[PDB]
């Protein structure tokens, strides 16, 4: 049940709010709209300029208690305790946690924020909305030189300069050939700006000769037009994932590719003669149909029912830090930012509060970075924890606090603060006892479990280790002891290097230990200034709670953000099966195929680009992949382009990954650069679920937001991985028939001869 | 403890799976109640499917509904989306039921040969008042009966007294066959599975060739693979008891010629494609164990299977 972004008829129509401000002081009345799409939230502020706010950067809605209050004086003023603050609300949005802007509204008419705080965090967290198709981002754009109009409601000429803000010279001549206004000080009546004209702009502007050679390749030498024949035999062959089922994934009937053309084809002559031109299949390549990834992947369709064990969780390691280690601010809003992101295991340094109010708070080890209340924090994970996953939420403690009293007080609490939702006692079907299974994320939704010692770190007391109970924190003696013992609610931790070194020299122990129980993984103390180590070495030997600086975007974090976007999002993704099977065991550094495993072979080739940069700048693009060893590349990397950044195409050869040996762990990464190295953006894909073809890829921040203008074209063929030896027995496998039938016709031929 | 690496390969449809399932009724764990609630939902589905098959038949066949107030419940059904069911109320399940009572629907049926449709149809449309029930809970025939399309490879260990058999299930599929070659290591011996049914169908992946064609011709083929020098190869001639149906009305000459017997005769047919399959291989020189099976005949498969342990432990 994955619904398209709705936008209700309050949030078209529009509601009444005081947009104000903590820094100037503003009051401004101002009208609240959401158009129809859902793309943009946008009002009219100082005068008549229209102000927009892209929804995909949206990290959180808040209202009532959790809306920021005006504590200047000056501004409380004009506006007046529970119904006044019950009308609040703010709206949470940036590039990042760390860069995080606050807009605040308060309603005029009552009980309106509480249905566009929901509704508005509904729009901004919808999956289709983020995985739409290349078309539906151009639409996009459309939308919001339409909104963002002059005092007298017209589309100013420089808006749309500003956009395309590279080849300025170009728009002008493409804006002139559509009989459009051209002069950067005049501007466009709305009346005249249709979505056809500006689509018509769009093809005068970028020239697609990239996509010439496409129709040409699919048998059509007489180009303009493509038969629906060529079409679906097209969509069949190249477009069409060939490691699919032909029963569960049915190809494309001649009924359906007739609605395909009934769709994109604008030209009434061609659709009339069931064909397609090259402006319906320059629609098709980027429309809705034809995605980079299919909504499988994206929804939450993993099964959930496994032990806790069996799943790589996503995972913070002291997320109060909004900068470095040894110095910065500490910060609650962290703990919000990276459970509405997807963290299923956030980091609580607690250390003893001093004589004259004796509040346990949360810094680092007594460094030169602040301190915050741990009241505040346990406040804003129950707030966060749940809103955009019902997966359970492991707390992990490192507990200092050497007395007995603010000890009970932490452990109060968790309890009323919590509530149900804090698991103190153990379920009746998982006793904590030898050769019991850990519970599946199932069994604990909306849950939130304590990790914290029992009987460096200080002592327990019957408060705090009651909590505890599921995920029990030891010293690691070793894989012999621990399967010895035979529990799995016991759980150890490992610095970096340690987990290297048991990476190293015990890596099959390592995934047998965490078929059973669950390893935790943080860096060692050098990263002062809060790097991150690449979580893939570890997820390789099956280590579940793989924690990382969530503040920190390196490529780490990326990847991080990029793998767990999938599974709606979860923060639970599922092991492959031979990492979580007792009667299986592969080595994670096999170079050659695993039997019982599908191997894969991806072929990955770089077509062109668009509007990747707002200025004239050469652009290359990485091809990396990440897995076991033996599937790990990152050297490929195109030619920088000529110079263009609207439309630049490379003829390149393609980037082959011939051997893939477990596939359902491997993540392919299409990053793209200016020359000079700066980020223009990327893109993380899961090697299982890649589709063949020619694709685009619409690009994403460090942060895995959607960018709107900046795509790449891609072609790839994702297929079953056969050696070269032993390819002639699996075209026989395949089609038998022929092969039989031609060793049949020879005996028969030779029939004669044989004579007897 | 030994361990046996047996594969299960044949082409769709051909009752890899349901193998497997009587494997784990008579060797394995087998269907406890919790189970069984399991498979509600996809016998439910495989009902829809069925009927929405059928009801596409109307069309592509051009058969006619004798019952002028079955079109609105033909309209009905064929709109449901099959993947989102997860009951069986009405007023889907009155529509069912009158669309199988319709004489067009039946003529269809009896034409089901032109088009795919799963062979557990009848099975389940006779049996709609049991499954409509509120409190249906789902026998282990049912369980058996079900069809779920297998996808990659799958391993399945059983504990027999002197042996493990790690017995592997893959898909039939054209598609799937490229995967196969990742589960040809340290195979000790190949159950190779046959639609005894299948003679006079076409693929569902190719709807020009026939089933059996196929099915014979990977046959042939893979039993002289490299792969394969030290295995034994047992031969399963499955649905032996749709074949007694079948011979009845639809004749093997007319789909292979070179059949010489006598009509409606299902021994004759049965062991004239057993002569297919084993006779005459240039290439293969290796003793063939064959058994005529149905699948979702526990009793029959618990006879055939004890036989089989025996031939594959004598020979390792
Ligand atoms: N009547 C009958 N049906 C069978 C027999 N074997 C399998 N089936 C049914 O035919 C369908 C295909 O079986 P399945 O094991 O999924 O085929 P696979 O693709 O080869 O694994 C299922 O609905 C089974 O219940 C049999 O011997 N007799
Ligand atoms: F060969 Al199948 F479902 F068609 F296992
Ligand atoms: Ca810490
Ligand atoms: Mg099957």
């Amino acid at each position: 049940q994955l619904e398209p972004p709705t936008v209700v008829e309050t949030l078209r129509r529009g509601s009444k709010f005081i947009k104000w401000d903590e820094e100037t002081s503003s009051r401004n009345l101002v009208t609240l709209r959401v158009d129809p799409n859902g793309f943009f939230l946008y009002w009219t502020g100082p005068n008549m300029e229209v102000d927009t706010l892209d929804i995909s950067s949206i990290r959180d809605t808040r209202t009532g208690r959790y809306a920021r209050l005006p504590k200047d004086p000056k501004i409380r003023e004009v506006l007046g305790d529970a119904r006044l603050e019950e009308k609040l609300m703010t709206v949470v949005s940036g590039p990042d946690p760390v860069n995080t802007v606050f807009l605040n509204f308060m309603a005029v008419q009552d009980d309106t924020a509480k249905v566009w705080s929901e509704e508005l965090f509904k729009l901004a967290m919808n999956i289709l909305a983020q995985n739409a198709s290349r078309n539906t981002f151009l639409r996009k754009a459309y939308t919001k030189l339409k909104l963002q109009v002059n005092q007298d409601g017209r589309i100013p000429v420089k808006n749309i300069l500003k956009m395309f803000s590279a080849d300025k010279k170009r728009v002008e001549t493409a804006l002139e050939s559509c009989g459009l206004k051209f002069n950067r000080s005049e501007s466009i009546r709305p009346d005249e700006f249709s979505l056809e004209i500006f689509e018509r702009f769009l093809n005068k502007l970028c020239l697609r000769p990239d996509i010439d050679k496409i129709l040409l390749e699919i048998g059509a030498k007489g180009k303009p037009y493509l038969t629906l024949e060529q079409l679906m035999d097209f969509i069949n062959q190249k477009q069409r994932d060939p490691r699919l089922n032909e029963v569960l994934y049915p190809p494309l009937r001649p009924s359906q590719a007739r609605l395909l053309i009934e769709k994109y084809e604008p030209n009434q002559q061609f659709l009339e003669r069931d064909q397609m031109s090259m402006e319906g299949f320059s629609r098709y390549l980027g429309g809705e149909e034809n995605g980079i990834l299919p909504l499988e992947a994206l929804d939450l369709s993993t099964d959930m029912t496994q032990p806790l064990s069996a799943y790589f969780i996503n995972s913070s390691h002291n997320t109060y830090l909004t900068a470095g280690q040894l110095a910065g601010t500490s910060s609650v809003e962290m703990y919000r930012q990276a459970l509405l992101w997807g963290c299923r295991c956030v980091e609580l340094d607690v250390w003893k509060g001093r004589p004259p109010e004796e509040e346990p708070f949360i810094t680092h080890g007594f460094t030169m970075t602040t301190e915050v209340p741990l009241r505040d924090v346990l406040e804003a994970i129950a707030e966060t924890a749940f809103k955009t996953s019902p997966y359970p939420v492991i707390l992990s403690f490192e507990n200092h606090v050497d007395s007995a009293k603010q000890q009970a007080k932490m452990a109060e609490y968790c309890r009323s603060i919590f509530g149900d939702a804090l698991l103190i006692e153990p379920l009746d079907k998982y006793p904590l006892a030898p050769g019991v299974p850990l519970p599946s994320p199932q069994d604990l939704m909306g849950r939130i479990l304590v990790k914290n010692k029992k009987r460096s770190e200080v002592n327990a007391t019957e408060e705090m280790s009651t909590l505890v109970n599921y995920i029990e924190p030891v010293k690691f003696k070793s894989f012999e002891a621990a399967r010895k013992r035979n529990k799995c609610f016991e759980m150890s931790s490992f610095v970096e290097t340690k987990a290297m070194e048991q990476l190293t020299k015990s890596p099959m122990e390592f995934v047998e230990y965490n078929k059973q129980q669950l390893s935790r993984i943080y860096p060692k103390g050098t990263r002062v200034d809060s790097s991150n180590y690449m979580p893939q070495l570890f997820w390789n030997v099956g280590c579940q709670l793989v924690a990382l600086n969530f503040q920190t975007l390196d490529v780490a974090m990326q990847l991080n953000a990029g793998v767990f976007e999938y599974n709606g999002r979860s923060g639970y993704l599922l092991k492959p099966e031979f990492m979580r099977r007792p009667d299986k065991s592969f080595d994670p550094f096999t170079e050659v195929i695993v039997d019982g495993i599908v191997a894969n072979a991806l072929r990955v080739k770089v077509i062109s680009g668009q509007f990747l940069s707002d200025r004239k700048v050469g652009i290359y693009v990485e091809v990396d992949m990440f897995g076991l060893p033996v599937d790990t590349r990152r050297k490929y990397r195109t030619r920088t382009s000529q110079g263009n950044s609207f439309n630049p195409v490379w003829d390149e050869e393609p980037f082959d990954f011939p051997k893939v040996v477990l596939p359902t762990l491997a993540s392919l990464r299409i990053a793209a650069f200016e020359e000079g190295g700066k980020f223009v953006g990327h893109r993380i894909l899961p090697v299982s679920a890649i589709r063949s073809g020619y694709h685009y890829v619409c690009l994403r921040n460090e942060a895995n937001q959607p960018l709107c203008l900046p795509a790449l074209l891609i072609y790839t063929e994702a297929s079953d991985y056969i050696p070269d030896d032993h390819q002639d027995y699996a075209e026989a496998l395949i089609n038998p028939i022929k092969h039989v039938s031609l060793m049949d016709q020879r005996a028969r031929q030779l029939a004669a001869l044989i004579g007897e | 403890r030994r361990e046996l690496k047996l594969l299960l390969l044949g082409t769709g449809e051909s009752g890899k799976s349901t193998f497997i399932k009587q494997m784990r009724i008579i060797h394995g764990s087998g269907y406890s109640d919790e189970d069984k609630r399991g498979f509600t939902k996809l016998v439910y589905q495989n009902i829809f499917t069925a009927m929405q098959a059928m009801i596409r038949a109307m069309d592509t066949l051009k058969i006619p509904y004798k019952y002028e107030h079955n079109k609105a419940h033909a309209q009905l059904v064929r709109e449901v989306d099959v993947e989102k069911v997860s009951a069986f109320e009405n007023p889907y399940v009155d529509a069912i039921k009158s669309l199988w009572n319709d004489p067009g629907i039946q003529e269809c049926y009896d034409r089901r040969r032109e088009y795919q449709l799963s062979d557990s149809t009848k099975y389940y449309l006779n049996d709609l008042d049991r499954v409509a029930d509120p409190s249906y809970l789902p026998t282990q025939q049912d369980v058996l009966r079900v069809r779920v399309p297998t996808t990659g490879i799958i391993e399945y260990p059983f504990d027999l007294q002197s042996v493990i058999f790690r017995m592997v299930d893959v898909g039939g599929q054209r598609s799937e066959r490229r995967k196969w070659i990742h589960c040809f290591e340290n195979v000790t011996s190949i159950m190779f599975l046959v639609a005894l049914s299948e003679y006079d169908q076409v693929l569902v992946e190719s709807d020009n060739e026939n089933r059996m064609e196929e099915s014979k011709a990977l046959f042939r083929t893979i039993i002289t693979y490299p792969w394969f020098q030290n295995s034994s190869v047992i031969l399963f001639l499955n649905k032996k008891d749709l074949l007694e149906e079948k011979i009845m009305y639809s004749h093997l000459v007319d789909y292979f010629p070179e059949y010489d017997g006598p009509q409606r005769d299902a021994q004759a047919a049965r062991e004239f494609i057993l002569k297919m399959f084993v006779d005459l291989n240039p290439d293969s020189d290796k003793i063939i164990y064959s058994h005529f099976t149905c699948a979702t005949d526990t009793e029959n498969i618990r006879f055939v299977f004890a036989a089989v342990k025996d031939t594959i432990l004598q020979l390792n």
